[PDB]
């Protein structure tokens, strides 16, 4: 959520939704059904450990 | 979707906000090839396969 004042807090982080098990481009899905109803704000937390 | 105005982006893009660790923007490779084929079961109607 994005308070009026920019204090930015974190919600819980959802896994991306797939159809096929490929290398190539493809399309992750989050569905803003899975977002808490205030969630105003997204970002991509990416690592490969 | 347009970033938050107010940020702290960095040396390059607003796709890593603080010291990205080796995630470069000309990363991504140029063979992206599936490991393994699909193995067409035979039968399938529709094929001209031997």
């Amino acid at each position: 959520v994005h308070r009026p004042d920019g204090t930015y807090q974190a919600l819980s982080e959802v896994q991306p939704i797939d159809i096929f098990q490929q290398k190539a481009w493809r399309n992750l899905r989050f569905p803003l059904a899975w977002a808490p109803p205030e969630a105003n704000v997204a970002r991509i937390v990416a690592d490969d450990p | 979707l347009q970033p938050v105005p107010g940020q702290r982006f960095g040396e390059y893009g607003p796709l890593g906000g603080e010291d990205p660790v080796g995630f470069t923007p000309n990363g991504v490779s140029d063979t992206l090839e599936p490991a393994e084929p699909v193995a067409a079961n035979p039968g399938t109607p529709n094929s001209d396969g031997p």
